[PDB]
């Protein structure tokens, strides 16, 4: 059997908090490590290839203005970093239609009204709200099972499939809630060796 | 244990009398604090005869060599290069190679092929 | 500050039961006197502390008034010899055929010297050398607290 | 007082590494006892900050010019590319267009690329 | 050297609520462009809108929609903010919506390293 | 204070094992002794990571 | 072994009047907890005649 | 500067209570001679502060007229004998069939030993003793609150 | 939980102002 | 008297790291223990700090020729070209203008540029 010293010096390695996380996150050393670890493969970009040769001019000229006006290499830097600053990250990809409820309902691709695509937003943490179905929590045989299926942001809560989620190193399932069913943030992995370093250099 | 000692490295100590010290006890306390807040290594320490001022220190240069061998120790459970672990080898032993880079990315990394397969 | 009455001292020490041989106002001056010498400023985190601080200064007092009386009394012909009587503790006496010869104090300084001149300073040297032990650990701030222990104490 | 040098050349070094910037650029020269500067240091520099400050430009350049052509009177809009940011000798600049005219050669040859382009 | 810097770029138009509404490329007046300018942070002030404070879910939360620089409120669009390592929200509005500054990174470090060269 | 400097160069190359990140990167520079960053750790780095960054990013 | 001993690497030690601390017994483990709790190497500590502190650390 | 009155000196010593044998001048020239052995410059952060400097300045003044007293008494046959006599401390006395052996003090000075050799020096050297725990720190400046510490403090 | 020595520690490193800043650059 | 050296050296480094200009060039040689100095500083301050010069420069040459070509009699502009400042070697010269006659005989030969280029 595990010891009792052993035990509970490994069971304190606890979930520090979402706000701890923002705080800590403030230190020289945890902002470098979170920031300079996706930026640097985010820098060469990307290029597109579609099914056919090449895209045509016009229409690559198109997404080329679509991309620099929804700042997709700031977003999804930040969404890296902040995804190791906390223990998870969700993306929300904003867009209108007519109905209120538009964002209750499975994500459809076919659920357009084109022209409609305004932009992308990042929530923190702490603004969100993790809601877990019945169906999604009774059976451990689901592969959906502790994936929070909605997410209350402000008020109304938005589907999974909606949104795009990006966590942590996935923490063990009877654990997973105390996480907020998020991911272990490298602030918890990292406030305590930081401060060492900090202190020794001090 | 090398930060936390550190932190303790020092450990000067004055020989008071001590009998005499508790007669006032107020002013001893607030001189000897105004010592400890201007310490500096050009300001000269007073003290009478019969009193000492000992002071000793800890030796840490051989704490690094432990914290390597032990974290060596974890790369050689985990199978894995203490390059991929701990970010680097560790210290005074010699740089990874060619051999143990067919042990891991070879052996190891195939085995869990097999086991993904 | 710590007030000195005369009901304590004079219950404490029967020898000065008299007002006309110990009047007031000596008591009280030689209470201030002792002041001098120990601090009475009263604090929680003193190692003399309340009754302890005051049986110090009590005793201290008496000290003071046994050697003032000893000056005034004398006694050379009826009156105070020129240069007054010093005091000490006596290690040896002899009268007549008798002879006393006791164990010297082990005392390395003149401030203790002097209290051991006196059985209420003997007694003084003796608290104050009872409650002196271990010190004072003034500055120094808990940098243990900011690094984690076996057990998860002090993460 | 021969322990102080390992001490400035440590806190000099952390200057840097807040700095983002390596100590050959900050303190002049690589610090005491410190490996010499390397290709590792060079390109985590020169390729990767010097394109965050980069990209940080590119909309104060891109609004400038959307606001002097489309202002001016033009015809077609601008973009604009970055130069490399390497400095290097004159040496490694000629072996550099020398491989380069080899590329040339070879692709012409070839009949990939025509002397036009 | 602060948290944030604010690059202005100056044109002339007849309204003199110009700098009010969002800014577009065809508002030109061509011949107008004079040139760009820089403005330190303790001479702007970010001002939130409700529409810009009330929604989390708004991607422009926590994003000043005017910075009032000399009395006038000048929009977002129209001017150019570059900013530090973007702080997390909770703690966004006490950097005054800009960024964590270099000098607050290393007015300790520099100090401890000058002192002990010194 | 000749044997501080290998207990602050140690917990840094920890705080770069931590991260996942090379003490080039995070230091600017090898920490103290180490042996000087290579091959090894490039391909770790910028082959592995970064890799996962971008499966994260896709 | 070399963790486990590096754990009780120094053995710092005080000789203080154990019959004197006797008496009390409590301000005095009460002082030196603090002490303990507070130990820095910029604090000084104050301890009377025929005390004499020493200090080893092992190898 | 510090006054010296006839009041407080003659109640704190009743053998130097008749003007006639002690005149106010010869006490107040021996307490302008005593100022130079401690200084009365009173400040608050003296250790000799207020009553307690006061009380050594007085106790130093009746050391001086006791050795004053016994040059002037003397007394070999009547007078002031040649090269007068001389002060220290009585080790040892023996009148008669009674005899006396004190401890000796730990002069370790020549200060100490003169103090020693009257009552009150040996209350005055006490009292300097006493006040002499510890000591001074000259010279330094706050290094510390430059540097950042446990707890976020004095960054 | 996060104890109050480091989380103090990290908290005081807070944003210490445009004076400062233009004073000490 | 044998740890002077160090700090001397150690405050004469500082120096030049304050003036941004190489131990090399003030203090005639790197400093004591100091790893020399190599194609890293020299590519830090040769390319760097003197473009910098040489950009604060700019503005003197040209309002110069503006104040020397407008005011005489002329007919067409002007502007001005930085020549490389390196300071290279005769034999590294020599080496460099081979490499170069190479480039330019590789694009002749391929028919890319005419010999009056």
């Amino acid at each position: 059997v595990v010891p009792t010293m052993l035990q509970d010096w490994y069971n304190s390695q606890g979930f520090i908090g979402y706000q701890a996380c923002a705080i800590i996150s403030q230190h020289w050393l945890v902002d470098k490590a979170c920031s300079m670890s996706g930026e640097d493969a985010a820098r060469n970009g990307w290029e597109l290839k579609s099914d056919g040769r090449k895209l045509s001019d016009e229409q690559s000229a198109l997404i080329a203005r679509r991309d620099m006006e929804f700042r997709v290499k700031d977003n999804l830097v930040e969404l890296n970093r902040f995804k190791n600053v906390f223990g998870v990250r969700i993306a929300l990809f904003v867009v209108e239609s007519d109905d209120p409820d538009y964002y209750e309902k499975p994500f459809n691709p076919d659920g357009i009204t084109p022209g409609s695509y305004k932009g992308i937003s990042q929530i923190d943490p702490y603004w969100a709200m993790p809601q877990l179905t019945a169906g999604s929590t009774a059976d451990p045989s689901s592969e959906h099972f502790y994936e929070p299926d909605f997410w209350i942001i402000s008020g109304k809560k938005y589907h999974r499939s909606h949104l795009v989620v990006v966590r942590g190193p996935q923490p063990p399932d009877i654990l997973k809630p105390t996480y907020i069913f998020g991911g272990i943030p490298l602030t918890q992995r990292i406030y305590e060796r930081v401060y060492a370093a900090e202190r020794t250099a001090n | 244990e090398a930060p936390l000692l550190a932190m303790s490295k020092r450990t000067s100590t004055i020989h008071v009398d001590v009998e005499k010290a508790i007669a006032n006890e107020d002013a001893f306390n607030a001189r000897l604090a105004f010592w400890i807040a201007n310490r500096d290594n050009h300001g000269v320490k007073v003290l009478g005869t019969d009193e000492s001022m000992e002071q000793f220190d800890t030796n840490l240069a051989d704490f690094d060599s432990i914290i390597m061998n032990q974290y060596q120790l974890v790369a050689a459970i985990a199978k894995t290069p203490a390059t991929k672990l701990l970010g680097t080898s560790p210290k005074g032993f010699n740089a990874t190679g060619e051999h143990e880079t067919i042990s891991y990315h070879e052996e190891l990394e195939s085995i869990q092929e097999h086991i993904f397969d | 500050m710590v007030i000195f009455d005369e009901h304590k001292f004079r219950t404490l020490f029967p020898e000065f039961a008299d007002p006309a041989a110990y009047p007031d106002v000596r008591l009280q001056m030689y209470f201030d006197i002792a002041c001098e010498f120990i601090s009475d400023r009263d604090s929680p985190y003193r190692i003399l502390n309340g009754k302890a601080l005051e049986a110090c200064l009590y005793l201290l007092t008496a000290h003071l008034l046994s050697l003032s009386t000893m000056q005034v009394q004398g006694a050379a012909g009826g009156g105070v010899t020129a240069g007054g009587t010093q005091g000490g503790f006596i290690t040896s006496a002899t009268v007549g055929e008798v002879s006393v010869a006791k164990l010297a104090p082990p005392a390395k300084n003149g401030w203790q010297w002097w209290l051991s001149g006196t059985p209420y300073g003997q007694e003084l040297w003796a608290l104050l050398s009872v409650k002196a032990v271990g010190g004072f650990y003034i500055g120094g701030l808990p940098e243990r607290r900011g690094f984690r222990k076996v057990g998860g104490t002090f993460w | 007082l021969a322990d102080f040098d390992s001490i400035i050349m440590n806190q000099y070094q952390l200057v840097a590494a807040i700095a983002k910037t390596p100590a050959t650029k900050l303190l002049g020269t690589s610090p005491k006892g410190f490996n010499a500067t390397g290709e590792h240091e060079t390109i985590s520099y020169h390729e990767e900050l010097e394109s965050i400050q980069e990209h940080i430009f590119d909309p104060l350049l891109e609004r400038h010019y959307l606001l002097l052509a489309k202002s001016e009177e033009i015809d077609v809009q601008l973009e604009i590319v970055w130069n490399p940011v390497d400095s290097t000798s004159s040496q490694q600049q000629a072996e550099l267009n020398n491989k380069k005219a080899a590329t040339d050669e070879i692709y012409i040859n070839s009949g990939v690329v025509s002397p036009d382009e």
